[PDB]
């Protein structure tokens, strides 16, 4: 991915900690390095081909130096309850068709005038009651949705039964009206889902929804058919992929600007991420001032990244190390 | 809380503007 | 003034005053209120404390602060611009301009409705009890020592209990030490004259340091080389 | 009310013991004293009966300007047993030493 | 009756209240029976106001000792009023009918509870505090701060609530927290 | 003891109500 | 031991006494012997005096959770003296032995209060009220009470009590209140 | 803190010590005493559950402004056994006149 | 229990801590527990600080009698502290109860030791005296440093340290 | 004032004493 | 380290305001 | 002796953990 | 403040001494 800068960003990947400049054996360690005079902070880190420093960080110029964890970085998935409307009918009438539209607003560009529509259908019966209503419009949704020919994963489409109420029964283009063996579905839950990723080139973004629905004519007037509440999200989407295209592009100013432009010749920098762990993320934001007329202000930030394990542990070792060194008060997270 | 007799000739007072007697149906 | 105001506690006076021994029934009590009078009789403004304090204006009225003897200047709070002296006759009084200000007493004038008012005024400088402070130069002490001298010696003079010589000559050595300490304290220092030549010698005069706080009394005026 | 009356009598009965042992009280408490007594009078006739809760707590907020104003008028004392900070005397009884799920627990 | 606890929740979002019924072997009779809370917009000297700003009532709660003690804890912001700038009035009434042989004085079926938020207080005595450590000099305006705390405080256990309402409004109006 | 208006409103009407 | 209750009623009639045992697991075996009231007039350092105001021994009733927790409500005309112009120094005896393991200075047999009327205090304070709100002035009055009342409280507190009644002695031995009405009166 | 206690009530019976002496105390001290006593009683109330520990060291470094200001505050006295420089009471026990590789030895 | 020595090392990069349990007979039960440093930033009145500069706890060295006595050297690099411009506070805990027999006073489990850097001092009080050198009158900055210095050592042994670190922070610091 | 209901039916015992 | 009843009274009052009864579940 | 907030923190937190 | 283990077990003493 491609963020902005305020006039430089630099990573560094805090894989294990050292505390001492001879100690720097495996690649992506880290060693906050300081004196005692507390005038200066700098990194020095095991690069997978040489020992690299960071830059002289002036204590007295910093702006901020806060750390944020794992669970502040992840996309949460939002989820649509779609039921019918009591206050039009109940239960389906036995002869208008019954459409649900769903609008996605960034189909394969990034505005919103970049629209796609895809829907759902039931003719109703007589007979039909609210949950074998569900049961046919779950099924007719994985049929445009969900089926083996689209092109990008667009939405996750679940049933949920009053039995139950809280666990999920997904349905795919393969599930059929005999699978689903419950006389008391009483919703139909459609989640965003989590589009691909390749590293550097085609970053973490989404494709939003919203339901819509046409008219049922009740009684001689177009009623809207039904209502679709938001609920509270559920699944989440991990920092992994935003983090290795954060390191993918911060490694452009110590190294090379381009990556593989021109392939018989290039500068392969290893990395040290993966993108299958969550991390945590320390941006300490400073600047740079000359001591005469020129007090104007030169911004840098230095990001360093460290690996969630759920209690925080492998980062907030890296915090004390940098408290105790430098004497800056950043917030274990 | 305790009412003394002023506090009731007061409400008396006050009923009265509301009251006729029969004859003034 | 080319000397500093270097501040001593009241019974310093005391100090001097009960060398006489036809004097020596003076008290704190005394020298208070005979030192205020001469504060107030020589009103020289280098004994009074400079303060800035902004107040806000309900209606063309606003309270003033407790410590205030004189006004120096009043201005807007949010444009800088400086008060005049309200010529008005009916200010707040309406039927059926450039802003000013009026002050008697807790209560000042102005002419607009709800501003925020910067006043600059003078108070007099107090000690750690709640007294007046005075300074310790010593033509200064003279002169008030001289002024209380001769206050009681009036006293004294018109129990008949002091020769009219004797008061005689203490009139006049404190006549001539009343102007010895007005010239103390009101001639200029170099600095200030300074500000004085600056302000006196200009080819383009400036004749607006009133709407600014006199900031620019004294800065000197450059013309240009063609 | 009933503490109008004892207010004003006690005003009057101060105002003219001073007119005993001196001969003279401002008049600009002999205002106030003119004020109490016409309100006390006015609120204990058959003028009350216009008066609505606004009315009774504007007349009550006026009245309290004649509190401390003067010698005669006097601030009322009233039965109270509170403050501005009250007192914590509840008591901790831990049972089983048991937490709950993330709180403490007593009986 | 008596309180146990009156204040506001340390986090500045409950308005606690918690009332008990004397123990005295002449109050078995007497229990609980509504909680009033006014405002010093609303109060009013006899009794509680008209459009009182929350009306409660004990025998909804509950389905007899159960009667003589009651604890609340109102979101003061479902109330509708700013938990730092409101001096809440809690008056509370008995239902019952003491002995005979109760002493005299004793039998009063109403009480009353001021309540204020200390947080504001305590951040202008720390403001105060650390403008005294710079040059060692005590600012008159936290003097001034002191002796309107002990005036609103003297007003209160007086029973002399009005002038109490003006001295807050006009001095204590404008607090941080 | 002191009524105001609203006073005399509860009453009357509550005593109405009692009738 | 503790206090719960130490209080003159406002009215002038009846000083209020609710003492009660700590309800710790060392105190059963502690119980109350007697309850004696003691005036400014007729203190002694240590102890009570050898000639009280009043004494009431708790063991003179039913004999147990009665004992713990006792109340009396004197009425002071009884006792003779002004609820106003007084003030009383309660002691309270304890009878028994706390179990040992109990933390040492919590199994003190003996406790005192003292009590006073502040309603005509409040009189005093109220007549200086005012000088809070004038600027420009130090309210010496309001500063004066106040510090006046503090010192009674902080002289009692840290069991400098001699200090205290000189102090009381100084200041408020001069309190006018209105007697109660022996007739009662009709009210609730 | 119970010695926010013993200052408070030496300096008010100090306080009235001169006031029984002489007839006057500088008020730029009963200001000192008054927030002296005012601290001590926010600390020993229901409002001392509001503090952190910076807020006490904010608190005890504005209190020591107060501590020499006048005779009726004075600097507290703590038990404290230390110095800015302290006492070398260590012993020297060589052992049969031996060294290490660099260096002397002991016991 | 007491210190035998506390010393900042004359090479400027140890902090020496030596602390002993006195012999008396009744501190047989009684034994080392902790050592906790603070500066002048992190000090509070009662006992040690949060967020302290340096814990240790003395089992951890250890695998009865070693434990009575204990001594660190502590490389005030590694604290990332100035050693020139801080002062240390050492505080000591007992974890243990003395027999019943002890006079009173004598049963505390805490003490304190106060610590600074007597080199630029010493390289004062040098300057001066090569000042005095001069023409032989003595620089006012010379008395005023002595007293300075006296009034910190009124303060320290009077427990008075608020205003002991207000004197060094105002003379000797900046 | 809130005029709980006792004292209702004391102004209720009250006005039908004379009635 | 000694604690006296005040401030175990302290600690009981900060104790209260996080604990409740068996009816408030 | 005097308490701070902190104070009663990591003694409630001991409480809970052991219980 | 820096909290010794056996001032902890004082505090549940004390605590549980009202259990």
């Amino acid at each position: 991915m491609v963020i902005s800068i305020n006039q430089v960003r630099q990573l560094y990947v805090a894989k294990a900690l050292k505390a001492n400049t001879a100690a720097l054996t495996t690649a992506g360690d880290i060693v906050p390095k300081a004196d005692t005079a507390k005038t200066t902070l700098y990194f020095q880190s095991m690069s997978p081909a040489g020992i690299v420093a960071s830059d002289k960080i002036n204590l007295k110029h910093v702006l901020y130096a806060k750390a944020t964890p794992s669970e502040a970085l992840a996309h949460k998935l939002v989820r649509y309850s779609v039921t019918l409307d009591a206050d039009v009918s109940a239960t389906p009438v036995a002869g208008q068709n019954y459409i649900l539209r769903l609008a996605f607003r960034q189909y394969i560009g990034l505005s919103e005038e970049d629209q796609y529509f895809k829907y759902g259908e039931v003719i109703a019966r007589s007979g039909m009651t609210a949950s074998d209503f569900y049961k046919k419009m779950a099924i007719s949704l994985a049929k445009n949705l969900e089926n083996k020919t689209e092109s990008t994963p667009l939405v996750n489409i679940y049933l949920i039964s009053a039995a139950a109420a809280s666990t999920d029964v997904p349905v795919t283009s393969a599930t059929k009206e005999s699978d689903l063996t419950a006389t008391d579905y009483n919703q139909i839950i459609i989640e965003e889902t989590e589009q691909p990723w390749v590293l550097g080139m085609m970053p973490q973004a989404f494709i939003p929804f919203t339901p819509q629905f046409l008219t049922i004519t009740v009684d001689g007037e177009d009623r809207l058919w039904g209502v679709a509440t938001v609920v509270t999200p559920t699944k989440t989407v991990p920092d992994g992929h935003l983090i290795a295209d954060l390191e993918y592009f911060c490694m452009g100013a110590r190294g090379d600007i381009y990556r593989g432009m021109g392939y018989p010749n290039i500068i392969k920098t290893t990395y040290l991420v993966d993108p299958g762990a969550v991390y945590d993320v320390l941006d300490i934001h400073y600047f740079y001032t000359g001591s005469n007329e020129s007090v104007q202000k030169s911004e840098k930030t230095i990001t360093l990244v460290a690996v969630d394990d759920g209690s925080h542990t492998a980062m907030n070792a890296l915090i004390g190390a940098i408290n105790t060194a430098s004497g800056l008060t950043i917030a274990t997270l | 809380m305790f009412f003394t007799q002023e506090d009731y000739r007061k409400i008396e007072k006050w009923l009265l503007a509301n009251s006729r007697k029969d004859t003034d149906f | 003034m080319v000397n500093n105001i270097n501040w001593v506690k009241l019974p310093v006076i005391l100090d001097r005053l009960l060398r006489h021994p036809l004097l020596t029934d003076l008290n704190l009590e005394t020298a208070i209120q005979y030192t205020l009078d001469f504060i107030s009789a020589m009103g020289l403004p280098n004994v009074y404390v400079d303060k800035i304090e902004t107040i806000d204006i309900k209606e063309y009225r606003g309270e003033l602060p407790c410590d205030l003897i004189s006004i120096n200047q009043v201005r807007l709070h949010k444009n800088g611009i400086a008060l005049r002296a309200m010529t008005d006759n009916f200010n707040a009084y309406p039927t059926h301009g450039e802003p000013s200000f009026k002050t008697q007493g807790r209560v000042i004038f102005t002419s607009i409705k709800h501003e925020k008012v910067d006043i600059s005024y003078k108070a007099i400088m107090l000690d750690d009890e709640g007294l007046p402070l005075i300074p310790d130069n010593p033509i200064f002490l003279k002169t008030l020592e001289l002024y209380i001298k001769k206050e009681w010696f009036t006293i004294l003079f018109d129990m008949g209990k002091i020769s009219p010589a004797v008061l005689n000559n203490t009139q006049q050595e404190y006549a001539f030490k009343a102007g010895q300490c007005n010239n103390e304290f009101v001639i200029p220092s170099v600095s200030e004259m300074e500000a004085i030549t600056n302000m006196w010698n200009q080819l383009i005069p400036r004749v607006t340091e009133f709407r600014r706080g006199f900031k620019n009394l004294g800065d000197k005026e450059y013309i240009r080389v063609h | 009310m009933d503490k109008m009356l004892e207010i004003s009598e006690e005003a009057i009965t101060r105002y003219f013991t001073t007119l005993s042992q001196f001969g003279y009280k401002k008049y600009s408490d002999v205002d106030k004293i003119i004020v109490l007594f016409f309100m006390e009078e006015m609120l204990a006739g058959e003028m009350s009966y216009y008066v609505t809760q606004d009315d009774y707590r504007n007349i009550v907020n006026a009245l309290y300007c004649l509190a401390g104003s003067t010698c005669m008028i006097d601030f009322p004392m009233f039965e109270s047993y509170d403050t501005l900070v009250h007192s914590n005397n509840r008591t901790f009884v831990p049972r089983i030493t048991e937490d709950s799920i993330l709180r403490s627990t007593e009986d | 009756m008596h309180f146990n606890e009156l204040r506001i929740s340390q986090d500045n979002r409950f308005l606690i209240i918690d009332v008990s019924v004397d123990n005295q072997d002449y109050f078995e009779d007497v229990l609980l029976d509504s909680i009033v809370i006014d405002t010093q917009d609303t109060f009013v000297m006899n009794g509680p106001s008209d459009n009182p700003l929350y009306i409660y009532n004990v025998e909804d709660a509950y389905d007899t000792q159960q009667m003589k003690n009651v604890r609340l804890e109102l979101n003061i912001q479902d109330l509708k009023v700013s938990p730092c700038s409101t001096m809440f009035f809690v008056y509370v009434k008995s239902k019952g009918t003491p002995s005979t042989d109760t002493p005299c004085g004793f039998d009063k079926d109403q009480i009353l509870g001021t309540v204020i938020n200390l947080q504001p207080i305590y951040k202008q005595t720390l403001k105060y505090l650390k403008e005294v450590e710079c040059d060692c000099n005590i600012p008159k305006g936290f003097i001034d701060m002191i002796l309107k705390l002990k005036a609103i405080e003297l007003c209160v256990r007086t029973g002399n609530y009005p002038q109490a309402i003006k001295y807050w409004n006009k001095f204590f109006i404008k607090n941080n927290c």
